C-alpha cells in the first residue's frame, strides 16, 4: 500500500486493459461491414479514433488511485 | 586544557548539559540518530559527536544545576607601542602558564612580593583593623580549589541585583547566577528595546534547569520609588506577587563622579551620595522590616557590598571614594543593633579590572605594573572568585562573622602608586611621541623628492502585506536589515527612489545613476554605499504606527466624530439658497420654521425651537493607530480608470502581475495560442471587508458630500472579482468567490483546487484582500480582542513590537491592509512550456462541525479532528472509502 508498490498496478491491470484492446477492435472486425466499405474510412475515422481514447482514457480511469487517489 | 574545535563550542556543551530537562532534550538529541544517513564527512563527524554529547546528558539528568565554571582561556595584557605609525596596541594577549582556571589556581595561590597570598581574606585584629589571619584565608582559597574543576552550584537562591550591563562586573555576575540555576531579578534605569533584547539572549544563553530572570525598571536614587520594589519582591500571591525570600543581595553602584576636587559639592555630582549609600543603607535597613514583620528568622539574608581600598590614594574623587569608605560602620552595627538574626555583611574591595566594555579606568598600562612589583590583576574575569563568596559552607562562616577578604591582589604595597600611574602613563605615550616625529618627516624627506495529471502546482504569487513586495518580507524575515540589492526594491516603492533619471539633462553634460525623490534632491545618488543612512530609518521607519494623519482619510486617532444631539431654544434667522428650504420643509413640521419667500433672490429662513443640528463631539479613542501603510501607489497603472476604482481594487490589481512576472507568463493573451474553446478562467476573490467606500455609501449620504453617482458597483465581494477579468486576462468560464474571512483565503484555494481535480476548469487565481478603515474599529476594540495600547503602552512601552504571539504578553492581535496572490495549474500544462513549478498541494481544510451558541473560538480542538480523521479499529499490519489511513 504504502510503497511504492505498483503491483495491482500492474497486475489486474496493464493486463485486462492490456487484453481488450486486442479484443476490442476485433469486436468491431465483427461489425466490419455490415454493408458499409462505403465508409469504413469514415467509422475508421469515427470508431477507430474513438476506441483508442477508451483505451487511453480506461487506463487513466486506473491512474485515479493507486497513488493518485490511493486511499 | 586542549581546546580546538571545541573551546567555545565546549562551552556551549556544558551550556547544553545544563538545561537537562527529563526525557525531554534526550529525544529530540535522540533523533540525532534516526536520520543519521551516513553518506556525508560533516555528518560521520557529528555521528561521533552524537553519543558523546549524548553521554554526559545522559549522566547529569538530576543533578546539581550546573557549575559556574569558565573554560576560556586565562587572560591578562597586550598593551603595546609598536614600530612605525601603529601606536598603541590594547591587550588580550594570551597569558603565560595559563589558559586553565585550574591552572589558574595554585598561580593564584603562593603570590610574590612579601605577602600571604594573591586574594588573603582578613578579619578584625584583637583591637585594631585587618590582619590577615590564615584560617579565613584558608577556605577561600580552597573554594577555588572546590571551583574549576569541581562544579559550582547555586539552586533556591533569589537574589536581586542593582549591577547594570554590558561592561559591569554584576553582569558576568549574572551569568553565573542563571548558569547556577539562581531565580534573580535585575533593576535598571534605563528602559528601552535595546535594553529589553540584551536581556533575551543572556536568558537564552544562559537559562539553566532552573533559571528564570526578571528585569524590573527602576531609580535607585529618589526613596520613593525604592519602598514599593522591595515590597514588590515580598508580596503576597494574591497580590502584585512575587513571594520570595530574598536569600542574597548584592548591589553596585554607577555614577561615576570624576575630575572634580574639594571645590565641588554641587548639584548632579551630589545626586552620588544619596545613591551610593542612603537610598542603599535604608534598603537593607527595610528588607529587615519586611522579613521580620512576617517571622521567618531561621534565613537570613547576606549581602556583599563592594569595597575600595584607594581611598584617598587617586585625584579628583569628588565623593565616590569618601561615600564609600562609609560602610565599613555596618560591620560594628552588626553588634549593638537588632538585626544580626536577619542579615550578614561580608564586604568586598575588588581592584583593578581590565576588559573595556565598559568602567575600565587606565586600560592603558597593565603591564609595567607586572614588573615594577611582580603584582597581578590584569584579568577581568576576577567575579569568579567573587561568586565563590555566595556558596554555601561559605555562608556558615557568613552565618558566624563578617568576613572582609582583600580580593584586590596586592596592588596596595606599592608606595606612592598615583604619579607610579602617571610614570608610565607620561613615559609611553611619550615614547609613541618620539618615532611618531620621526615618522612624518622622514617621509616628507622622501615626498619632497619625488612626486500525475491531477497534481496542483504553486506557480506565482505575489504578497503586498505592510512591508513591501513578495521579495521584501522574505528577507526581512531572513535578516533585520534590508540588504542593498534587497534595499533598493523597497526604496523604489515609497517613491523615494527616482528609478529613470533622465539618461540626458543630468549634470549638463552626460551622466545617470539611478537616483531619488524625482526632484527635491534628484543629484545622482550613487546605487552603491549611499541609501543606507541617506535613504533609511525616515525611509525604513514610517511603515508602523499612528496609522497617520492624512490617509484614512484623515483619521485623528485622538479626536473621534461622534454626533450628540441637542434641542436648544434660542432663534436664528440666518440665509441659505432656494428650494432647498422644502427639503428642510419636508424633513421638519412646517410650525416650525416657516421659511418666507426671498424677494428678488432665492428663498428665507429660520425660526421657533427646530429640534437639530446635532453638533459635533470631541472624543478620544484608546484602541488603534498601530499599522500603516507605503505613502506612493501608481506602478504603470492607467490613470483616471483611478478617480472611481481606489480603496482595495488598486492593491489586488498590483499583486496579480507581479504574480504573473513571478510565474514567467507576460501578456495573458498568451495562454489562448494553446489554443481551447476559452472556458477555462475566473478567480475566487474574498474577504469580509473591502467596504473602504461603502463607509461614503452610509456616512456620506444625507450628509452629502461628493460620491460619484454609482457607488453599489464597487460596494460588493464579487466586483473586484470582476475587474480581474475585463480589465486583464478576459476569461468566460467559472466564478466561485468565497468569503469566509478570519479565516478566510485557504476555502478559495482549497474550492478552487476542487475546481481544477475536476475537468471543468483550468488555470485559476484566488483572492485575499482585506482593508482597514475608521469602521474598522468599534465592534473591532469593542470586540475586545483586537488589540489595545496602555498596557500595550504601559508595562511594555513598545511601539516596534506591539505583539508576541504566545507568550501571555498578548493582549490583542494585530491587521493592516493587506493583499495577497496566488495562481494554480493542471501541472501538465505547466509541464508545457513552464511557468515554472514551486510547490506541492496538500490539505482539505474547512469542516467545522462543531455546534455550540457563541461565536467565535480560536484554535484549540475546535475542528480540523474531523481532518486526519484515520481511524485505528483493529488492523496492527500494514499494507476516500479506506477507514484506515
Amino acid at each position: 500500500l504504502n510503497m511504492k508498490y505498483r503491483k495491482r498496478q500492474l497486475v489486474t491491470r496493464e493486463a485486462q486493459i492490456k487484453d481488450w484492446v486486442e479484443n476490442e477492435l476485433e469486436a468491431l472486425k465483427l461489425e466490419a461491414e455490415e454493408i458499409p466499405s462505403e465508409d469504413q474510412n469514415e467509422f475508421l475515422l469515427e470508431r477507430t479514433r474513438e476506441i483508442h481514447n477508451e483505451a487511453e482514457s480506461q487506463l487513466r480511469a486506473a491512474q485515479q488511485q493507486w497513488g493518485n487517489d490511493f486511499y | 586544557r586542549k581546546l580546538s574545535q571545541y573551546v567555545q563550542e565546549m562551552a556551549l556543551g556544558g551550556p547544553i548539559t545544563k538545561e537537562s530537562q527529563p526525557t525531554i532534550e534526550e529525544d529530540l538529541t535522540r533523533v540525532y540518530k534516526a536520520i543519521s544517513a551516513q553518506a556525508d564527512k560533516q555528518d560521520i563527524s557529528s555521528s561521533t559527536r552524537v553519543e558523546f554529547e549524548k553521554l554526559y546528558s545522559d549522566l547529569m539528568k538530576f543533578l546539581e544545576s550546573s557549575k559556574e565554571i569558565d573554560p576560556s582561556q586565562t587572560t591578562q595584557l597586550a598593551g603595546m607601542d609598536v614600530e612605525d605609525a601603529l601606536d598603541k596596541d590594547s591587550t588580550k594577549e594570551v597569558a603565560s602558564l595559563p589558559n586553565k582556571s585550574t591552572i589558574s589556581k595554585t598561580v593564584s595561590s603562593t603570590i610574590p612580593r612579601e605577602t600571604i597570598p594573591f586574594l588573603h581574606l582578613r578579619k578584625k585584629t584583637p583591637a585594631g583593623d585587618w590582619k590577615y589571619d590564615r584560617q579565613l584565608s584558608s577556605l577561600f582559597l580552597d573554594g577555588l580549589e572546590k571551583a574549576a574543576f569541581n562544579g559550582v552550584t547555586f539552586k533556591d537562591k533569589y537574589v536581586l541585583i542593582t549591577g547594570a550591563g554590558k561592561g559591569s562586573i554584576g553582569a558576568e555576575v549574572l551569568q553565573g547566577l542563571l548558569q547556577g540555576g539562581a531565580k534573580v531579578v535585575v533593576t535598571t534605569s534605563r528602559f528601552s528595546k535595546q535594553v529589553t533584547d540584551y536581556y533575551q539572549s543572556i536568558y537564552a544563553k544562559y537559562g539553566a534547569k532552573g533559571s528564570t530572570l526578571i528585569v524590573v525598571p527602576f531609580n535607585q536614587g529618589s526613596k520613593q520609588d525604592v519602598e514599593a520594589l522591595i515590597e514588590f519582591i515580598y508580596d503576597t500571591e494574591k497580590n502584585g506577587g512575587l513571594g520570595w525570600d530574598l536569600d542574597a543581595i548584592i548591589p553596585f553602584a554607577a555614577i561615576p563622579e570624576q575630575g572634580i576636587e574639594l571645590e565641588h559639592i554641587d548639584s548632579k555630582s551630589e545626586f552620588a551620595h544619596r545613591i551610593m549609600l542612603t537610598n542603599i543603607l535604608r534598603m537593607m535597613g527595610c528588607v529587615k522590616k519586611q522579613k521580620s514583620a512576617r517571622g521567618i528568622e531561621t534565613r537570613p539574608a547576606q549581602v556583599i557590598l563592594p569595597m575600595s581600598p584607594n581611598h584617598g590614594t587617586f585625584g579628583g574623587d569628588g565623593m565616590y571614594s569618601e561615600s564609600k569608605l562609609s560602610l565599613e560602620t555596618l560591620f560594628n552595627r552588626w553588634h549593638s543593633e537588632s538585626w544580626a538574626n536577619q542579615l550578614t555583611v561580608c564586604g568586598a574591595i575588588i581592584g583593578w579590572t581590565r576588559g573595556t566594555g565598559l568602567m575600565s579606568a587606565n586600560n592603558i598600562i597593565a603591564e609595567g605594573i607586572e614588573k615594577m612589583g611582580v603584582r597581578t590583576f590584569s584579568q577581568k574575569e576576577m567575579a569568579f572568585n567573587l561568586l565563590g563568596l555566595l556558596t554555601p559552607e561559605v555562608v556558615e562562616l557568613c552565618q558566624k562573622s563578617p568576613v572582609m577578604a582583600d580580593l584586590n591582589g596586592g596592588l596596595q604595597f606599592v608606595p606612592e602608586l598615583k604619579e607610579f600611574t602617571a610614570k608610565l602613563r607620561k613615559e609611553l605615550v611619550e615614547t609613541s611621541e618620539v618615532r611618531k616625529a620621526v615618522s612624518i618627516e622622514t617621509a616628507l624627506e622622501h615626498k619632497v623628492v619625488n612626486g500525475l495529471e491531477r497534481v496542483i502546482v504553486v506557480t506565482g504569487f505575489a504578497e503586498v502585506g505592510p512591508w513591501g513586495s513578495a521579495r521584501t518580507r522574505w528577507e526581512m524575515e531572513a535578516f533585520g536589515e534590508f540588504s542593498l540589492e534587497g534595499c533598493v526594491e523597497m526604496a523604489w516603492i515609497m517613491g523615494f527612489i527616482s528609478y529613470h533619471n533622465g539618461n540626458l539633462k543630468g549634470r549638463p553634460y552626460t551622466g545617470w545613476v539611478d537616483s531619488k525623490t524625482k526632484e527635491p534632491v534628484d543629484d545622482k545618488d550613487v546605487k552603491a554605499k549611499y541609501e543606507t543612512s541617506i535613504l533609511e530609518h525616515s525611509g525604513i521607519r514610517l511603515i508602523e504606527p499612528e496609522l497617520f494623519n492624512g490617509y484614512n482619510p484623515e483619521k485623528k486617532e485622538m479626536i473621534q466624530e461622534v454626533i450628540v444631539e441637542e434641542d436648544l431654544e434660542p432663534f436664528e434667522a440666518s440665509k441659505e439658497t432656494a428650494e432647498q428650504f422644502k427639503h428642510q420643509h419636508g424633513d421638519k413640521v412646517d410650525i416650525f420654521e416657516i421659511p418666507e419667500t426671498g424677494e428678488y433672490s432665492v428663498k428665507l429662513l429660520k425660526g421657533a425651537t427646530l429640534y437639530i443640528p446635532k453638533a459635533l463631539r470631541f472624543d478620544r479613542l484608546v484602541a488603534g493607530q498601530i499599522p500603516t501603510g507605503w505613502n506612493a501607489k501608481t506602478y504603470g497603472i492607467s490613470d483616471d480608470i483611478i478617480s472611481q476604482v481606489d480603496p482595495i481594487t488598486l492593491f489586488v490589481l498590483v499583486s496579480v502581475v507581479e504574480a504573473f512576472i513571478a510565474s514567467g507568463i507576460t501578456d495573458p493573451y498568451e495562454m489562448y495560442k494553446y489554443v481551447h474553446v476559452s472556458e477555462v478562467g475566473n478567480c475566487s476573490g474574498s474577504g469580509m471587508g473591502g467596504v473602504s467606500a461603502l463607509r461614503g455609501m452610509f456616512k456620506d449620504r444625507f450628509k452629502d458630500e461628493p460620491v460619484q453617482n454609482d457607488i453599489l458597483q464597487e460596494s460588493f465581494i464579487n466586483t473586484m472579482s470582476a475587474w480581474v477579468n475585463m480589465l486583464l486576462i478576459s476569461s468566460s468560464g467559472p466564478i466561485k468567490t468565497p468569503v469566509g474571512a478570519c479565516a478566510t483565503s485557504v476555502e478559495s484555494v482549497d474550492i478552487g483546487v476542487e475546481t481544477i481535480l475536476s475537468g471543468k476548469a483550468r488555470i485559476c487565481i484566488v483572492g485575499g484582500y482585506d482593508d482597514f478603515q475608521e469602521e474598522g474599529s468599534f465592534e473591532f476594540g469593542n470586540m475586545k480582542a483586537t488589540s489595545n495600547t496602555l498596557e500595550e503602552f504601559e508595562h511594555g512601552r513598545t511601539p516596534a513590537e506591539m505583539s508576541r504571539p504566545a507568550t501571555t504578553t498578548r493582549n490583542g492581535f494585530m491587521e493592516a491592509q493587506g493583499a495577497g496572490i496566488q495562481i494554480i495549474m493542471q501541472a501538465d500544462l505547466a509541464l508545457k512550456m513552464g511557468v515554472p513549478i514551486y510547490g506541492i498541494v496538500a490539505m482539505a481544510a474547512t469542516a467545522t462541525d462543531k455546534i455550540g451558541r457563541s461565536v467565535p473560538a480560536p484554535g484549540k480542538g475546535i475542528l480540523t479532528t474531523a481532518r486526519e480523521h484515520h481511524s485505528s479499529v483493529k488492523y496492527a499490519s500494514p499494507n476516500k472509502r479506506d477507514p484506515r489511513i
